[PDB]
RNA sequence: GGGGCUGAUUCUGGAUUCGACGGGAUUUGCGAAACCCAAGGUGCAUGCCGAGGGGCGGUUGGCCUCGUAAAAAGCCGCAAAAAAUAGUCGC
RNA sequence: CCGCAGAAGAAGCACCGGCUAACUCCGUGCCAGCAGCCGCGGUAAUACGGAGGGUGCAAGCGUUAAUCGGAAUUACUGGGCGUAAAGCGCACGCAGGCGGUUUGUUAAGUCAGAUGUGAAAUCCCCGGGCUCAACCUGGGAACUGCAUCUGAUACUGGCAAG
RNA sequence: AGCUAGUAGGUGGGGUAACGGCUCACCUAGGCGACGAUCCCUAGCUGGUCUGAGAGGAUGACCAGCCACACUGGAACUGAGACACGGUCCAGACUCCUACGGGAGGCAGCAGUGGGGAAUAUUGCACAAUGGGCGCAAGCCUGAUGCAGCCAUGCCGCGUGU
């Protein structure tokens, strides 16, 4: 809160949501480090390149941790696929990339530790080649994508070679990632995803701005689980620095006035007035597929009850269909009304994710809004 | 917050010459005005006590456009001020401008009057004011500004006006839309329609 | 043993039997400890099988803070076919009037102890209802005050 | 945001829950919907129309209708000279 | 303040059996339920839930929290003690309270006159300005109190005589 | 229901800007108390405010006068004026920093945050006016103050139309 920070250099998100204790937060830190030097959990660092501006987070690898990596992949723009040239492709492995690819992330870097822990020169490229065909196969680009390797821990021991090969990655990661789309054009919106309590301060809320900007001193309100409140915003900040407006597209922190830490909960938005009213029953289009889309195979009936993923969190919600549907068996591309308990601020087009059991079953579209 | 809604109805539960409203289309009893009869008709469930008194002060009260507060500080004053209470009541509700300009003819209805007041269609000594509730002293001059000479408004009014009796207090000309208030009018000049010392006694409760 | 106070010192019970009733998972669970609410529960007459009637649900602390876990909810009594049509005969022409009574245990099924009581007469209200009309004709009386 | 923990009864290694819910083996005391033919007579008959027609005013070639040659007629009704509730109860 | 299109951009709450201003229907059927009291609700609820319609206030309406009033229910103005609560079980007696009749003298209690004072602010009265009001302000009275100087001697009292 | 012996007084010294057991040495053994001494609980007081016709009862919201306080406690200095509200020393708790040699802190000021609660404010603008202190004076600053924000928290007025 004592450095004044300049809009340039677009704001970029870069997630590692690698394997789990294979170097993602040794290989972030490397990283901030090597950048720091040549150029002067959901651990958010940020790093100015010559190109752009990023801020890098290190999401949990834990299969546990998916509620909120679920939000941290959202709230990513590109994705750093961290994983051991020694062991290859895991299950957990194709766990975060079934998810990356479930909640929307298009560019994705793989990059390969432990490069001199082989002393060979065909391992490497056999383990390359079956992480591509992986990715290949699993529906995400090809030999069209930067794929790195080299060692994580190396880069911040004392070297050349690793630290000019870190910057090589640095300069492909912001080649490939271009200048992202930002939706500044409809009012203010901004889901939360954590709170904090700052003595002499107050409390800021976390997140991604959706749409629209945030001046010092607006009015806004809060919507959402059991609540629709109204408040205002008094010091817009983003990563410990001062700043003057808040556009879409990058993750910053508000800070609001008369707000109780156990009144606001993780889930709500932070709106311009009079503009989305939070619903608990709405008709929505779902996308399943018969059996190879995460869609369970027994014809199940009524009575599911499945988490309705959102932009910030989930719910357990019920279903019901029109006439014209005994079953409600795989293989739904019709229209059904959900009901669920927590309202939360949505509007039309809104694409919500339909989990159960720890795995997705299928995709939704809303499509009207019942109240 | 000036009372709006029915009017017949309003004057009806009550049952009385209170006053009607300014245009006039089958004003009689044709068959259900204010004493229906045919099948039905309950009228009066004849209160003992204190009930009178309520419907005076709230009759009083639609009459003159005031509210509960508003007309309980003008009893306060009265009690304060010497003389009889009710007639120094009265005097206040008269003294009230919106009443001036209805007696003066100005206000078609006493809610039309208090209309134009507040749309600055009345003017006092030279100086607008939008204000129903302002106090008239003796010896004064009230004038109608010459934007709302041009009111079918107060054209319809005027006409209406000269149907009545006049006051003993006020003297109006309309070729210049002016008229002077001289004195405070007293119990006999004013309707005997209502009882004052009832009222009295039920804010004395 | 859930005597049901109430048809204890009014109407003495006179004729019951054993069986269980249908019930949902949120209004079960509690009657096996034994917390419940059947104080002359009001049986009444239903198509299938008169369906339990009056007593509600215990007000244990198996609240979702919504409700306790359902304000109205079916309550069936079993009886294969031996009192629908001799029930309703009963209730119309005898004044015995069936109400459940305890909820004894199989240490599994919650069962539905109904009594099949009789119909007992009001109190002699004949002072009160004049009471009544001698207010309110002192109320309408109070006409010739001025 | 995550870890542990409670979601009955001796973590029930079985309840017809005698009665609740889709309906059912078994025999039938049943006829077409539990289960087919037309075994007594009965052709004016199995079996099909582009299609054309009332008492005041319209019509869904028809919910009326023909053995289909083009005719014997149903459904809406008060607007005119009509039976308009002879205009507003001059009804 | 002057112009601008259009009523066009702006009403809710409580109650409706007596206290207290307000009546009908439907359904449940000592059940669900309202309430300050009286008290309702056991098939026909103007009282419960809903609906219709009326009444009381109105950008404010109801519940709750505290003081006084009605409570003469701590009563000095302004209660009572035989049977509702209340005459000690009885007697003696100190401090204490009161005290028969007349005279003189003291001015203590008491009464009168005068002075200073009772901060300002606030209540009140006569006026004034904010569109009147709310609000502010000028003057006046009051703040019943307190102390001091001089008289009154009927009464209570100090002193001296009966 | 008894308290007190620096306690009651006197004789002299010291001390205080001045009286005085304020203190010292001696002597006298009193002083206070049933009109409540001593001790326990509670409490800022007053002008006033509310409720009352009145005497009365409740209370000290806003504002003004006075008193006391500045984390708890003790002590002193400067200064005319303090045992000092943004001077000093020290004992205790807490918090913070440290290079671990050692240092800083007391929002019952303006705001603001954590906790409590049935529940109550913006980390604004300005010396523009008055006042405050400093200075030849222009001029400095003032979270006093004035204005601004939110809240129907209370009073008043107007409007939703004729
Ligand atoms: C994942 C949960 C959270 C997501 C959040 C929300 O997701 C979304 O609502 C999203 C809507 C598009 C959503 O609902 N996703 C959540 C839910 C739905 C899932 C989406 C998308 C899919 O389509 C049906 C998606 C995989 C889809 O498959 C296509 C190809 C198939 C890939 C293979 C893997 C799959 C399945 C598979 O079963 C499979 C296999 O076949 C072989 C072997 N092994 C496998 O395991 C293609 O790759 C598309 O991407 C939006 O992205 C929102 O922006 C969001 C981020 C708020
Ligand atoms: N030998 C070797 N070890 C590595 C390399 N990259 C990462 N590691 C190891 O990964 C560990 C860090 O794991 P960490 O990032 O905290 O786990 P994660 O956050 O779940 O991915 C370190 O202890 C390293 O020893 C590498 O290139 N070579
Ligand atoms: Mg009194
Ligand atoms: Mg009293
Ligand atoms: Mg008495
Ligand atoms: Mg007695
Ligand atoms: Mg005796
Ligand atoms: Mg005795
Ligand atoms: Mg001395
Ligand atoms: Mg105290
Ligand atoms: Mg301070």
């Amino acid at each position: 809160s004592k450095e004044k920070f300049e809009r340039t250099k677009p704001h970029v998100n870069v997630g590692t949501i690698g394997h789990v204790d294979h170097g993602k937060t040794t290989l972030t830190a490397a990283i901030t480090t090597v950048l720091a030097k040549t150029y002067g959990n959901t651990s958010h660092v940020e790093y100015d390149t010559p190109t752009r501006h990023y801020a890098h987070v290190d999401c949990p690898g834990h299969a546990d941790y998916v509620k909120n990596m679920i939000t941290g992949a959202a709230q990513m723009d590109g994705a750093i696929l961290v994983v051991a040239a020694t062991d290859g492709p895991m299950p957990q492995t194709r766990e975060h990339i079934l998810l990356g690819r479930q909640v929307g992330v298009p560019y994705i870097i793989v990059f390969l530790n432990k490069c001199d822990m082989v002393d060979d020169e065909e391992l490497l490229e056999l383990v390359e080649m079956e992480v591509r065909e992986l990715l290949s196969q699993y529906d995400f680009p090809g030999d069209d994508t930067p794929i790195v390797r080299g060692s994580a821990l190396k880069a911040l021991e004392g070297d050349a070679e690793w630290e000019a090969k870190i910057l090589e990655l640095a300069g492909f990661l912001d080649s490939y990632i271009p200048e992202p789309e930002r939706a500044i054009d409809k009012p203010f919106l901004l889901p939360i995803e954590d709170v904090f309590s700052i003595s002499g301060r107050g409390t800021v809320v976390t997140g991604r701005v959706e749409r629209g900007i945030i001046k010092v001193g607006e009015e806004v309100e809060i919507v959402g689980i059991k609540e629709t409140q109204k408040s205002t915003c008094t010091g817009v900040e983003m990563f410990r620095k001062l700043l003057d407006e808040g556009r879409a597209g990058e993750n910053v922190g508000v800070l609001l006035r008369g707000i109780k830490r156990e009144e606001i909960e993780r889930g709500q938005v932070l709106a311009k007035p009079g503009t989305i009213k939070p619903h608990t029953k709405f008709e929505s289009e779902v996308y399943i597929l018969s059996k190879d889309e995460g869609g369970r195979h027994t014809p199940f009936f009524k009575g599911y009850r499945p988490q309705f993923y959102f932009r910030t969190t989930d719910v357990t919600g019920t279903i019901e269909l029109p006439e014209g549907v005994e079953m409600v068996m795989p293989g739904d591309n019709i229209k059904m009304v959900v009901t669920l308990i927590h309202p939360i601020a949505m509007d039309d087009g809104l694409r919500f994710a339909i989990r159960e059991g720890g795995r997705t079953v299928g995709a939704g579209v809303v499509a009207k809004v019942l109240s | 917050a000036r009372y709006l809604g029915p009017k017949l109805k309003l004057s009806r539960r009550e049952g009385t010459d209170l006053f009607l409203k300014s245009g006039v289309r089958a004003i009689d009893t044709k068959c259900k005005i204010e004493q229906a009869p045919g099948q039905h008709g309950a009228r009066k469930p004849r209160l003992s006590d204190y009930g009178v008194q309520l419907r005076e002060k709230q009759k009083v009260r639609r009459i003159y456009g005031v509210l509960e507060r508003q007309f309980r500080n003008y009893y306060k004053e009265a009690a304060r001020l010497k003389g009889n209470t009710g007639e120094n009541l009265l005097a206040l509700l008269e003294g009230r401008l919106d009443n001036v300009v209805y007696r003066m003819g100005f206000g078609a209805t006493r809610a039309e009057a208090r209309q134009l007041v507040s749309h600055k269609a009345i003017m006092v000594n030279g100086r607008v004011v939008n204000i129903a509730s302002y106090q008239v002293s003796p010896n004064d001059v009230v004038s109608i500004r010459e934007k709302a000479k041009k009111q079918s408004r107060v054209k319809a009014a005027l006409e209406l006006a000269e149907q009545r009796e006049k006051p003993t207090w006020l003297e109006v000309d309309a070729g210049k839309m002016e008229g002077t208030f001289k004195r405070k009018p007293e119990r006999s000049d004013l309707s005997a329609d209502i009882n004052e010392h009832l009222i009295v006694e039920l804010y004395s409760k | 043993i859930a005597l049901n106070k109430r048809a204890r010192h009014e109407y003495f019970i006179e004729e019951e039997f054993e069986a269980g009733l249908a019930l949902q998972g949120w209004e079960v669970k509690s009657l096996r400890a034994g917390k419940a609410n059947i104080s002359d529960s009001y049986v009444l007459l239903r198509d299938g099988e008169a369906f339990l009637f009056g007593a509600n649900i215990t007000p244990m602390a198996v609240a979702s803070t919504h409700v306790v876990c359902d304000p109205t909810r079916t309550r069936k009594l079993l009886l294969n076919q031996r009192e629908l049509d001799s029930l309703y005969g009963r209730v119309n022409r005898e004044g015995y009037t069936v109400v459940a009574l305890s909820l004894y245990w199989k240490n599994a099924w919650c069962k539905v102890k109904i009594g099949v009581a009789k119909g007992k007469k009001q109190h002699d209200k004949r002072s009160d209802i004049k009471e009544r009309e001698w207010q309110v004709d002192k109320a309408r009386i109070m006409k010739n005050a001025h």
